[PDB]
Formats: C-alpha cells, structure tokens, sequence
C-alpha cells in the first residue's frame, strides 16, 4: 500500500502535468498569431508613412491631437527626421485651427537639437515648454492603444466566439 | 495618539500660509 | 465573565485582587495537603 | 547636482536642501565629520533625512553628499572571520585602524579591504567572447582551507566576456571582469554590491527534504529541523540558549555559521565575541577553528537603532549570498524580539499609529518577508548547483508568556519550535528542551528520506511521543491515587518513559563521547528502547516486579548505551545488534 | 466607447513619503485612477490615485516608493480605472497576485476588461440560496450546512489544519443526492502553503478548471488589496456571465486586513479597533457580498474565506467584521486539535444562517432540521457539564450527566471525527448522528417533539 | 584643534514661547551649540539651541524664559558644543548639574575637554567583566554580588531607603582586600534640598571624598540640567576608567526622575508622546548612559554602573522599569514588606538576581565558597518562607522539627545576615561567615546545594 499508492499518485500528477503542458502549448500558439498580427500591422502602417498624402492627412490632426490634449501657452513638437518638412506644414495648418476651439493661444516650435530614432515608423510626440509633460503620438504608441481595447473583438472576430455568454 | 497627531498636522497647515 | 471598567486604577485593583487569590491557592493547598497526610497516616493506623 | 546642503537639522532629521535628483530610502553622508544617513521623505527639491548616528554640531551649509544607493552590503573575499555591525562596519578592522575603543562616528572605512591579496583562478572554460548571464559562477578564489568563495556574475547584469583576468594574486579593487552589452563594455571588481531590502533573485524555490542534523538527541528525533527550514527557540536568560547556538555552529552538516546578535546587551555580546574565535571544529583531518567558516553581525544596545532594525537584513543577505554559491546556510538570529524593538523606535520616530501593543501595522509583514527568505533553492546560473539558507531566530518575550505581537506573530510563521524550559535547566535536565509544547511541522517532508535512507525510524518516533504524553497524564494520579491502585499495563509505560528521559533526552554535552552523536546512534538507541517496550507488552499480558528485579544488568544495559566512543564507529551497530539478544533471551523467562 | 486619446506622461513629482506619490501639475486628474510609473532604472510600478485636489494627484504605488526619484522618475495615466483582463480562458491557470501569469504563460485574451471593484448586485433581482452543497464533512453538513450560493468563513489559527479542510470540501463538493470552477485566492501565504495547493489541485485532476491566484509573504503588501478584487471579478464573470457555478476560497483572509491595517496607517486614516480602519467593515463587505445567485442566470457563486484569528479571538476585529457580514462561520478550534481530531470543530460557536433553507423533504429528508439541534443541545449541556466535573469530581455528578459524559466522548470522536478522505453522505451523517441520541433516554430528548422521536429513536 | 574666530551677538530674537526662543538672521547654526543669553536687566542665562531651519535658531534657556524681552535681550552664540572640562582633580569635589562647583571652590583646570554625549564603545574591544566590587551590604556582596563591569539597577518605590543605601554603598566600596584605584561618581538627580543636604553630609563628613566625584542636582535648578547630569557623570567617568586607569563605580539616582526630564524636553520639541506619555526613544536614550560601562581590552580601568530607579505604583509593567530591564544584567529589590518590619537594608533575595554573579564569585577573587553558601542560602530562606505560613494555618504544634528549624533560621536570617544597620562595612570574608554562622544551626545532609570538598571545612568551626 506503500508501493501502490505513490506510483497511482505519481502517474496521477504526471497524466495532469500533461494537460497543463498540452494546454500551455496551445495558449501559447494563440500568443504567435496575434503577435504577428501585431508584427504585420507594424509592417502595413509603414506602408501608409511610405505615401504621403494618405500619411500627412493623418499627421495634420494627429499633431493636432497632441495640441488639444496638452493645452499649454508654450508646446515643443518633437519629429522624426525624414518627416521635419512634413510636420513643419502639419504644425502651420494645425495653428488657426487651435485659436477656433481654444481661445489662449499657442506658441509651438520644432526640436532640431533632438529627433526620434530611425527605428521608429512615424508619428510625432509633443512636449510642453518645461520639458516635463509629454504626450507621445507615434505610430507605436497609437497602435498599442488600438491593440489594447480591441483584444476583446479581435478574438471572436478572428477565432469562434465562446459557447457561454450571459 | 490620533487626535494629538492630528492638532499637530493642523497646526503645520496654518503655519505654512502664515 | 468581565467584572469592572479600566481606569488605570482598575489594573492595581484586579492585581491586588488577582494577589489575594493567588496566595489563595496555596495557603489552603497545603492546608489540603496537612489534613491529607494525616487523612493517609490515620488509615495506616 | 552631487552634493546637497543642510538648511536646518531637528534632531535625528535633517531636511537637506539642494536635493533634486535624490531617491527615496537612498544614503547619503551629512555634515563635515560625514554622517550617515538615510532619506526617508522628498519634498520637492527637498528631503528630509533621518541620520543614523548623533547630529551634534552640523552646521546649516554642510555638504551632504548622495551616494545614489540604498542600505547595501558588500559581498566579496574578506568576509568570513569577520565582525561586522548592522550597516556593515568592520569593528575588528576599525579598532586596528583608529587604535581607539570607541567608534568614532565619521568613519568610512571599507567592510571589505582592498590591501589583502586573494588568489584568484577563472572558471576553465570560460572563454573570452562567451555569453555569460546573471547568477554564473565566474571564478574561485581559496578564502581558507574549507571556505572556496566562488566569485559570481550579479544578478543584475549580462554580457559577452571580453577579458578575463589570469590565475593570480589581486585585490579588491582590481578590474577582473570586463563585459560587453549593446551600448558600453561595463567593468567591475570581485566584489559585488546589493540592497539589504530586496530578495536575491533566484531559478526556482524548491520543497526541504534534507534534515539538520544539530547533534542534540531531542533535537534530532523527537522535532526536527531541515536545512532550508524555519526554526524558533525562546531567548530567555538561561535555559540552553548558548549551548544551542554553539552546537549548531559545531556539529551541524552546514557550510557556513552566520550569527546576528541583533541589539542584544553590553556584557552578553562580549561573551559571544570571545568565545566564538575559540571554538574548534571537527574536519576530516586535523582540528581547526569555527572562524574560518563564520561571520558575525555584532551590535550592542548602544549602537544606532537603524542599525540594529538593518541587522537582521545584513545577515540574511549574507545569508543569501553564500547560499548562491552552492553551500548550506545556516542563520541564528539573537534575538528577534530585540529587533522588534528597533522598529517600535523607527515608526516612533515618524510618529506611526501603534497597531497592536506599540509596535506598527508593517510588524507581521517584516517578519514574513524574513521567514521566507530562508529555503532550499536551485541558484540561478549555469553550473546548476543547489543551495539552502537555515534560519533559527530567538524569542524573548516578556515573562515567559507566548502571547506577544512579536512571539504569536513568529510562531503563525515558522514551522519548528524547539521549546527550551526554565525549569528543566533548574533540575539539570540538559539539554531543556520541553517536550509538550514543542512542534515540528517538518516531518512529511522528512518523511519522504528517511525511506530511502533511515527505513525503520518513523513508527520509532510515533509510539515513543505516544509514551511521553501518556507518562503525563498517568504521573497526575500518582499523587492523588497511588502507584498501588495502578494497572499492569500502565506501570511498564512509566519506567521505560523514565527510561527515556535519562538516556534518550538527557544529553551531557561535556562528556567528550556525547558532543556529537551522528545517526544511527540515535536510530540505534530508539530501537532497543522500544523493542523493550514491546516485548513487555506480551510479557505482561501473558508479573511487573520479577521483571524488574531481574532485568537490572539488562536494564543496565539500556542505560550505558550513551558512553560509545568515537573511537567506536562500526563496532557500535555491532554492540547495538548483540544487546537486543539479550532481551531476547529473558523475555521467555 | 474606446479611449483613443493618447496617455499623458508627467515628470511632475512633487512630494514622496511612505507609499504615497504626489504628482503636481496634472490635468483634470481622476479619482481610482491607474497609473504607471517608470524609474530612473527602468523598471515599471503601477499605482492607484487615491486623492485628486485641483492640479494635484496623490498616487500610491503598489509594489513601494523605494527609490522613487524626483527629477528623473516618469508617471504615465492612464485614462481608466484598474480593469482587469477577464475570459473564459483564464481558468485552467495560475496567476501571480498582481495580474501576471506565473506557469511561464501568456496573458489572457480578454474576453471582456471587468472592472475590479465590481458594482453591488440589486437586492430584488438577487435569489436566496437554496439547494444544499453535501462537503463530505459531518460538522459541516450535518449541523451547519451550506448552501450554493452561501458565504462562510472557515473561524481557524495559526497553526491549525484550515488549510487541509479548505482542500478537503474542494474535492468532495458536490450537490444533494457539471463540476465547481473553482477560483482560488492565496493571500500572504507560505512557500509551502501554496505548493501544497498546487500540488492538491494538480493531484485530483481539477486543474482544468482551477483559476489560482497566489500571492506569496515576499510579494508586496499592497497588492494584497487587489487580490481578492482580481480573484472575485473573474467568479463574477464565470458565473453571471459564463453560467457556471462558481466556488471561491479567500486565504488568509487575516493577511487582507493586515495589509489594509498597513495602507491605512500609512494615509493617516482615522482607526477602529486595534488600529484597523473604521472603513474595514465596508472593505470587506464589498468582497463579501459579491456572492449568491441572481434570477436571470443558472450559474452561482458561494464564498469560503479563511481567516486566522490572532491569539484565539473571536472577538478581534477580523472575526467580528466577518461575521456581521457573512451568513454564519465554522470554528475550527485548537483544543480539539490537540486531542487529535481531523476536522477540530468546536459545533457551539458555529453557525450556518442558511441552512434552515437547505434542509427538509424535498432536501434531504424529515429528521435534518429535528436531530441538529438536538445533538447541539446535549453538546452544549454535557460541555457545560465537562466544566463542573474538573472543578468538584467525577463520580458526584447527577446520574444524568454520566450519559453526557458519554455523549462528548462519543460525538468529538465518531461525529465530526473522519479521516482526511472520507466523504460521508448527508443520509450517512444523520444515521450516525441517530446513534448517538440513542444513548439518551427518549423524554430527555426535549428539542425534538414525539411525533419524529416514533420513526426514528426505536431502530 | 583650536577655534580662533570670535562669537556673534545676536539682538534678533523673533519668538518666545515656553521655554523656547526663536531667533532670526543666524549666521550658519550649529545644531547643539551653547550660547549665552543676556537679559535687559543684565542677568545671565545660558542655553541649547534645539533645531535650526535655515535662517532660524530655536534655542531653550536653561533657566527659564521670564523676564526675556523682544527688543532688548542679546543672545552669545558660542560656536562649539557642550563640552565637560574633566581631570582627576574633580575627586572630593560636589559639582552642580550643569558644570559648576558647590562647595565654594575654583574652576576645575581641565587637562582635556571632553564631549558630553560620547562616542560608542566598539564591541570587539569590550572585554568580559571578572573580578569583584565589594558593597559592604551582605544583601548585595553575599546574595547578588556584583562584577567589574556589571550593571545593575536598584528597583525601589517612594518612601523606601533607595538613597540610604545609595549614600552607603558609596560610602563603603572598595574592590577585595584579596590577601588599589578605586573612584566613585554619584550623579544625584532631580533629589529635595533634605536629599542634597544628606549626601553631602555624608561623603564629606565620613572620609570616603578622596575619591567621590559627587554630583547634585536638585528640583530647583532647571530640568534641562537633568539630561545633561549623568552624560556629565559618565565623561568623568569615561576619563578616571580607561583614561587614568581605574575601577570606577557609578551610581546614578533617581534614574526615574531622569524620564521626566526626558518627557519634558520632548513636548518642548512638539514631539507626540509614545506610551505612557514617554517618549519612543527612551530606549535609545536610557541606551546612551546605561552601556557606558564594562571594561576593555588594553586598559586597567572598569566602570560599573548602579542605577537606582523608582517604580510608579509597585508595577515593573511600566516602561523605567521594563525598559532597563531589557538592557541591565540583574536587578536588586527594595521592599516594602521588610521595611515596615524595620529591617535596613530592606532587600528581599528571592526576587532579586545578578546575572553576572556567577563570573565576579571565585577561588582566586573572593574564596571558593562563595557559589555554594549563596546557593544554600537561598534555598534555605526560600523553603523557611514556606513554614512560616504553615505555622499561621496548620499549627506551631503539628509542624515537625525541622520545619521549626527553618523558622529559627529565617528569624535570624532577617535579623543577623540582611539587617546591618547603616554604618556596619562588612566584608566579603565577613559576609560569608556570617553565613557560616546561620547555615550551621542545620545539620549536615540538609545542606545539598554544598558539595563535601567544600562542606568538610567550613561546616566544622
């Protein structure tokens, strides 16, 4: 009783360990295919910035958004390199529209001292006068955003739908 | 030990105004 | 079974209530103990 | 910024001004003379500290200078033999250095020194260009003849090997390593530098299987601890308090002996402080001294309180430290209850509400967060060794009661409770390890080796406390009834209890065959104690006083079992095997 | 419907004391809002807001303020409250107290965000347990049973078996003659508390729908408050919004309000008793009562908290504020774990509110509700009597009393007495129960009319 | 190491509240500076400056605020911290709380000025204590006897003859005749003017001040003066041990009146009071003047310590007697059941201990006796304690011979060996023999504390 009960307890915890492994594994494969799904949305919104209509159009408000949200006298908008033409128009558009909504008014430049990394795919971030608050708008922070509060819909959009609900 | 801590905290409120 | 209210003078009252019986014990312990050897030594006799 | 000023000091606290990129629990140094200190509240571009030693005579303008670190130990060669205080400083070395009998409270002087020369040797594959990860056996360097004080990666850091040094004689301050990350090659000596309040991180936890075998026959049989175990003993005056301790640095199985005398007293530090340096040690060839394979936390009553609340976490880091080199911690804390004391003074500085009778809300959080420091553990780093850290903290309630916010909360905490009794010390009963109140919540876990390795043990401790605890309730009608009006059956269970209590516990720790049994003695002398006990069962049940008049060399027998030599190994289980014969033989009678 | 705003960060700390950051310069701050925190080495804390003053925010971190900066540390908001990732898949593993797989996992997919504190369940809409849960346990279904959808505390010490009997009612939990998802919460536990509830759940094969969270002594003791929140949020989900029955397991319930104790001192909080909060009977009614069965739904959740009583008390604040809020408590007691009793249940200070419910015809049988308190009553008259016989002798008793003698000896080691896997039937406890009433005469049995005494006392 | 600069005058006071005054416009505070205060009438005072807040210096005059004007008063910042001027010129002098003498004479010369709070002793250099201090009180020297580094307080209450018997054992130590450097220092704190005027009346007028250090303080001068008495009494007694090598004895009373010196200057701070009213670091604070003591490695000198305190209301729960008891090495009772029995000194030795009895008792430092008539009578007063209740309840006629032998001993136990009379200086040879004396009314066999080497000479006389 000694030498039965050990070995029916330990094949007991060993046919249980396989399920944790077996299901461990398929969780896990379920991770690779929404990571790539990230990875790819990565690579497709580079595809936007190649373009620039489609990209400018989207950095016109997406500078604008910054703007709204920080909502300070003194602003310090802070680029990638290639696109420091791009946002110069995005910047100067983005001015008397700032004066309709709001009625201080702004006073924004652009950081030539420092830029974003080259990694980066596009996008901008926008600091205050002090350098102390920041708002980042890049395209990977705007994804992220995105990815967070769409994990709901892009599960049973993208897999089948559990059985039990409400 | 709550309501001598508490004066005391009062206490550094008018202090930094005044 | 609680008796009285804690006063800090209370304390000094239930220890010297507490002393008492204490030394309750073993004045009349070995009370128990004298009539219990002569109680042993009586029925040897 | 690099240094800050002082603009006012109230007491212990100094609110330091000029303190922009300063953290919180970080040290830094006050004053001219360079107090230490520790910054507890930031507001602003200001932050108060509270300092750890006596502001007298700080001015309004002196430096205070950040170090960029908190509460921290340094861990590296020179550290065994030593004697440090809670914040780590050398009193053997600062004495030599001064050439004074106080300390002189503006002394910086290094735990570890960088003038002796150790000799260090690679790891013998450990090429250079080789990836290497935190936790990694790096080098050995030869502290003494039993001591090889691996010298390890931090867990912190990674890289890629770009030089190493070759076999030789360096010191402490000489760059050994070098490695390679994506930005900068960083550079660092043998010696390694971590916070006293954050766990060494560590591969996985794993269950203790291993027992400790302390050398005592109560200790190793009836309750017993396992390395990587959690232990608790009462701290009183004197019962056995030293003598436990001293044996556990003696005869224990455990590579290193760490001992925090935390807060403890004027006069009883200084019996440990001479008495440990002139303890021996038995090694498989000729007697050497306990010092080559202990290290001392020393701090008295007149010490900073700061530094005896950090006393228990410098020695559990040191603790840790030796156990991620592969060896078998183990730590006596002496005495917790001190140290409880030292955080009622800290959170009575701060004017924290009292939770329960003084002491704050955070008491039973600091306790679990040491506790369970301790276990047996697989190191992180590829050479996959395995390591354990013991911890047996001492507890000195008020009045012998175990009804205290720092006991109540130690016993919710650690499994085996060795309970050592006043008045067993008061009847020479040594050692005075009560048995009654004593636990040990150890035993599955012991369970599982003493299958494979000790067999018939286990059934031997079951019936023999189920002797002790009927001894007890049958020896309160003697006194009321009589041994007259007793049952047959009972009257045996009484004299082999007796039996028990004179050979089985009762253990004289100066006659030289007793300081330290090993195993099947104790196995040995249980098993013909019991087989007696068990033959008298039928024999009874088949008259008590021809067997006690009659037995009396053969009892004789059962009660010199104690006196067999060192210089009797195996001869011993021979003598044990020839002595149940004879039992045998008068059973029939 | 979606925040999509970008988060701001500031670099705008202004005071740091305790566990309490107070950040300056933020704009339209937001009460229980979350936040991250960024240090200057790069490791990242979250944080709560627990006070929001114009431009001020005071935050408190979870994991501790030590080594906090103040020009270089970085506090990212983000626009909601603490939201936890909640599926149906998060079920079958283990998690770590804060939010974090511990099995070397992936994160959940997150079916749904719940937020943590829940919101209170309408009291019309809410319906009373009544189907009886059969634990196996005779001090447990047959003098105090529970009900599905019932919450009850287990009443335990330091050092008592509250640990072996919370696994024993998981395994043999099951209804009156498909499963419990059973979520569990590790709360301040040991090392080897929670192997051994790994390896319990990993033995009987139930590791396919246990959802463990385990919150170890060396974690911090802030995360000690979002613990039974995360742990309760997802029992919300399984069983109001997935159909399953749900059972939940709080240990150590005495480590929650010892944290609370800690975070509550810490803010300069006004104290109850023993320096607990005055709000901590709030605190742990808004874990408690998060619990039952609703009208529209098929699936329930009942809760069994265990708590540790400091120095034997029942009336420490920790078992006082549960049993107001809970539906009746089981005392596992220490003088009859000395005596070496399995379950050491002293059935006097236990209690079960709805199990007047759960007993009867239709649930069990007829005698359920009748021979219960008459076995609490000679247990309470023959313990009463167990005091006076240590106190005058054994042999001058009534002649009465001699059966109550007999009574105790009889119910501490043939009643509740039964072995770490034994699971007696409801009807099995009952037929034991009856032998030992047998022992009484049929007119000293006064609780129970003559009209039940005929079909049951003569057998 | 001289400071050469000379010292501001400061007309700027801003607050005056308690005994606190607030000063505005300092030039870089020091934290314990001294300074002077000038009064408009031209009164002197001096003073600690408390906490200093940039520009602020709060400093509290000793001898109290009243008469402290706003626009005329003048502060003298000495820019050094209190220092003791100490010699071994200070034996045989009556100094005051602060520094000053008493009994009409000079300044003391002061061949080194040492700092008030001191430096911690290291614990490696501490060496363990061995040899003997004879008290001259068979209670102390036979029962509880005393080492060379020990330190031991005196647990009394009010009204009992704690001071009775602190002017004796000052009046009649010595170190063993053993067939050399003995000091005393008496710290009296917060004592009457009948206390004050008795201890100088002793030791001066007994012979005993060739080497008493003694120094009042009374409840007049201020409370301040209490803090900053036995720091005073251990510098000298830091400088006569270990710095002129020799065995130094230091008896500090009331050391309960020293913590309400210490919970006044606490609220002065605005400091919340920790339980009881004291403060939270009385423990580090009781710390800093009971662990100067013991005796180190390469030096002649010890220091001893007696502390004397009272406990409030008979109760050792309360924290002047908790919190020493923690810290000091053995405790000595003073009861009021033998004082009303008129028996001086009234010290019971059943409650009382001294953990270090053990290494000051021996061969070569008293005789070797010592660990055997002490263990035997304790034992036989412990046991007579017993009969003497049977004799109230049972029957003077039921109880046997030798529990009426127990009764004769405890008679003259009280009356021969504890009960002295106040100017009777036995010795630890005289003490034993009176123990002789009263252990050999019993038999031999009795007598299981005492082993036979020992029994069979000193049994027989």
């Amino acid at each position: 009783e000694k030498k039965e009960k050990q070995i029916e307890q330990q094949k007991k915890i060993q046919m249980s360990n396989l399920m944790n492994q077996a299901r461990l594994k398929v969780l896990r494969a379920r991770d690779d295919l929404i990571t790539d799904l990230l990875n790819e949305a990565k690579q497709r919104l580079s595809k936007v910035v190649k373009d620039t209509t489609r990209y400018q159009v989207l950095l016109d408000g997406l500078v604008l958004q910054g703007l709204y949200q920080l909502l300070e006298p003194r602003m310090i908008v802070r680029c990638r390199k290639q696109d420091f033409p791009l946002v110069k128009a995005a910047v100067q558009k983005a001015i008397p529209v700032y004066k309709v909504a709001t009625k201080r008014d702004v006073d924004v430049q652009i950081d030539q001292e420092a830029y974003l990394p080259e990694e980066i795919a596009g996008g901008v971030e926008i600091y205050n006068g002090d350098r102390k608050i920041k708002v980042s708008n890049t395209l990977e922070s705007r994804l992220d955003l995105i990815a967070q509060q769409m994990m709901p819909e892009v599960r049973g959009a993208l897999f089948g739908a559990n059985a039990n609900r409400k | 030990f709550y309501r001598l801590k508490k004066i005391q905290e009062k206490k550094k409120i008018l202090k930094e105004k005044s | 079974r609680i008796e009285i209210f804690p006063s800090r003078m209370a304390q000094t009252i239930m220890k010297a209530r507490l002393k008492g019986a204490q030394t309750g014990r073993n004045l009349l312990k070995k009370k128990s103990d004298a009539l219990t050897l002569r109680f042993r030594q009586i029925l040897k006799k | 910024s690099t240094f800050g000023y002082v603009h006012g000091v109230s007491g212990p606290v100094v609110t330091a001004c000029d303190m922009a990129g300063a953290a919180m629990y970080e040290l830094v140094r006050v004053g001219h003379s360079e107090l230490v200190g520790e910054i507890i509240r930031l507001e602003g571009d200001m932050a108060t500290i509270q300092v750890y030693e006596e502001t007298s005579g700080v001015s309004v303008g002196d430096p205070v200078l950040r170090t960029g670190k908190p509460l921290s130990v340094e861990l590296g060669p020179g550290i065994m033999g030593a004697i440090f205080d809670g914040i780590q400083r050398p009193l053997s070395d600062i004495s030599s250095q001064t050439q004074s009998i106080y300390i002189p409270r503006g002394v910086n002087v290094s735990a570890l020194s960088r003038d002796v020369k150790w000799d260090f040797t690679p790891c013998k594959n450990l090429r250079v260009g080789s990836h290497i990860t935190g936790g990694d056996i790096y080098g050995i360097v030869n502290e003494n003849s039993l001591i090889k004080h691996k010298i390890m990666l931090p867990p912190r850091n990674r890289g890629t090997v770009t030089y190493i040094a070759p076999p030789g004689n360096y010191d402490t301050s000489d760059v050994v390593l070098e490695l390679e990350f994506e930005g900068i090659k960083e550079k660092f000596s043998m010696v390694q530098v971590w916070p006293v309040r954050q766990v060494r991180p560590v591969t996985e936890k794993l269950p203790a299987n291993h027992p400790l075998l302390t050398g005592q026959r109560v200790l190793d049989a009836l309750f017993p601890c396992v390395q990587g175990g959690t232990t608790a003993i009462p701290g009183a005056f004197g019962c056995g308090k030293t003598v436990i301790s001293q044996s556990l640095s003696k005869y224990s199985n455990s590579d290193v002996i760490i001992y925090v005398g935390c807060g403890e007293r004027g006069n009883e530090m200084s019996e440990v402080l001479r008495d440990f340096p002139e303890l021996t040690m038995e090694v498989d060839g000729k007697v050497e001294s306990i010092m080559k394979r202990t290290a001392l936390v020393a701090n008295t009553s007149n010490m900073p309180v700061a530094a005896r609340e950090a006393s228990i976490y410098t020695g559990i880091t040191l603790s840790e430290y030796f156990r991620d080199m592969g060896y078998h911690v183990s730590m006596m804390a002496d005495s917790t209850s001190r140290w409880a004391e030292a955080l009622r003074e800290i959170s009575g500085r701060l004017a924290e509400m009292p939770a329960d009778s003084g002491y704050p809300a955070y008491l039973g959080a600091r306790l679990a967060s040491f506790y369970e420091r301790a276990g047996r553990v697989k190191c992180l780093g590829n050479p996959e060794r395995e390591g354990s850290v013991s911890i047996v903290g001492a507890v000195s309630p008020p009045g012998g009661d175990f009804s205290d916010p720092v006991t109540s909360a130690t016993l919710g905490i650690v499994q085996v409770f060795w309970g050592l009794d006043k008045k067993l010390a008061q009847r020479k009963h040594f050692p005075s390890v009560n048995w009654l109140i004593s636990y040990s919540k150890y035993m599955r876990a012991l369970d599982e080796y003493y299958d494979k390795h000790f067999t018939e043990f286990v059934p031997l401790r079951t019936k023999a406390k189920e002797i002790l605890q009927e001894e007890e309730d049958l020896a309160e009608i003697v006194q009321l009834v009589g041994k007259a009006s007793l049952a047959e059956t009972d009257k045996i269970t009484l004299e082999v209890a007796k039996l028990i209590k004179d050979d089985f516990l009762q253990q004289n720790g100066y006659t030289p065959y007793d300081r330290f049994c090993p195993f099947y003695k104790t196995v040995g002398m249980l098993s013909n104690m019991i087989a007696f006990y068990d033959m008298a069962r039928r024999a009874v049940e088949t008259t008590w006083s021809i067997i006690r008049e009659h037995m009396g060399e053969i009892l004789y027998k059962l009660s010199s079992m104690k006196f067999k030599d060192p210089v009797k190994d195996g001869e011993a289980k021979i003598k044990a095997d020839y002595a149940q014969l004879l039992e045998d033989m008068q059973n029939a009678f | 419907n979606y925040l999509s705003q970008p988060r701001l960060t500031y670099k705008t700390v202004s005071g740091v004391n305790g566990p309490l950051v107070i950040l300056d310069h933020v704009k339209f701050p937001r009460y229980a809002e979350i936040v991250h925190l960024t240090l200057p080495d790069g490791t990242k804390r979250s944080g709560q807001v627990l006070e929001v003053s114009g431009s001020k925010a005071v935050v408190q971190v979870f994991e501790g303020t030590s080594g906090i900066d103040a020009k270089k540390t970085s506090c990212e908001f983000t626009g909601d409250i603490l939201r936890t990732p909640v599926s149906e898949d998060m079920l079958g593993r283990v998690f770590n107290g804060s939010g974090k797989p511990i099995d070397r996992g992936p994160v959940v997919l997150a079916e749904d965000f719940l937020d943590i504190m829940g919101q209170p369940i309408n009291p019309q809409c809410r319906i009373y347990p009544e189907e009886m849960i059969q634990t196996g346990i005779s001090a447990i279904d047959g003098m105090n049973s529970i009900a599905r959808g019932q919450k009850i505390p287990i009443f335990s010490a330091a050092g008592l078996p509250h640990n072996e009997i919370a696994a024993q009612i998981c395994r043999q939990a099951g209804l009156v003659k498909e499963n419990f998802a059973i979520v569990f919460a590790a709360m301040g536990v040991n090392m080897e508390t929670a192997r051994f509830f790994k390896s319990d759940f990993e033995e009987n094969g139930s590791m396919d729908n246990v959802c463990l969270f385990l919150n170890l002594a060396n974690d911090p003791t802030i995360e000690r408050i979002i613990t039974p929140r995360l742990a309760l949020t997802t029992a919300e989900f399984l069983a109001y919004q997935c159909e399953k029955h749900v059972l939940v397991i709080l240990t150590d319930m005495s480590s929650y309000a010892e944290a609370l104790r800690e975070v509550s001192a810490a803010r300069e909080e006004v104290p109850g008793r023993r320096g607990f909060p005055g709000y901590m009977y709030t605190d742990l009614a808004t874990i408690y009562e998060r619990a039952g069965r609703v009208e529209g739904r098929n699936g329930s959740i009942t809760q069994i908290p265990i708590l540790t009583m400091p120095n034997d008390d029942i009336t420490h604040p920790i078992p006082d504020l549960t049993g107001y809020i809970t539906e009746g408590q089981i005392y596992v007691d220490r003088q009859l774990h000395n005596r070496q009793i399995y379950p050491p249940i002293n059935v006097l200070p236990s209690l079960s509110r709805l199990m007047k419910s759960a007993i009867g015809e239709g649930m069990t049988r007829k005698d359920h509700a009748d021979v219960s308190n008459q076995l609490y009553a000679c247990y309470a008259i023959g313990k009463d009597v167990q005091a006076m016989k240590a106190v005058v002798g054994e042999e001058a008793l009534t002649s009465d009393d001699l059966l109550y003698l007999e009574f105790l000896q009889k119910f501490e080691r043939n009643f509740i007495a039964q072995g770490p896997y034994e699971n007696r039937t409801v009807y099995e406890t009952l037929d034991i129960g009856w032998q030992l009433l047998r022992i009484f005469p049929k007119e000293m049995l006064k609780r129970i009319p003559q009209s039940t005494l005929s079909e049951f006392y003569p057998r």
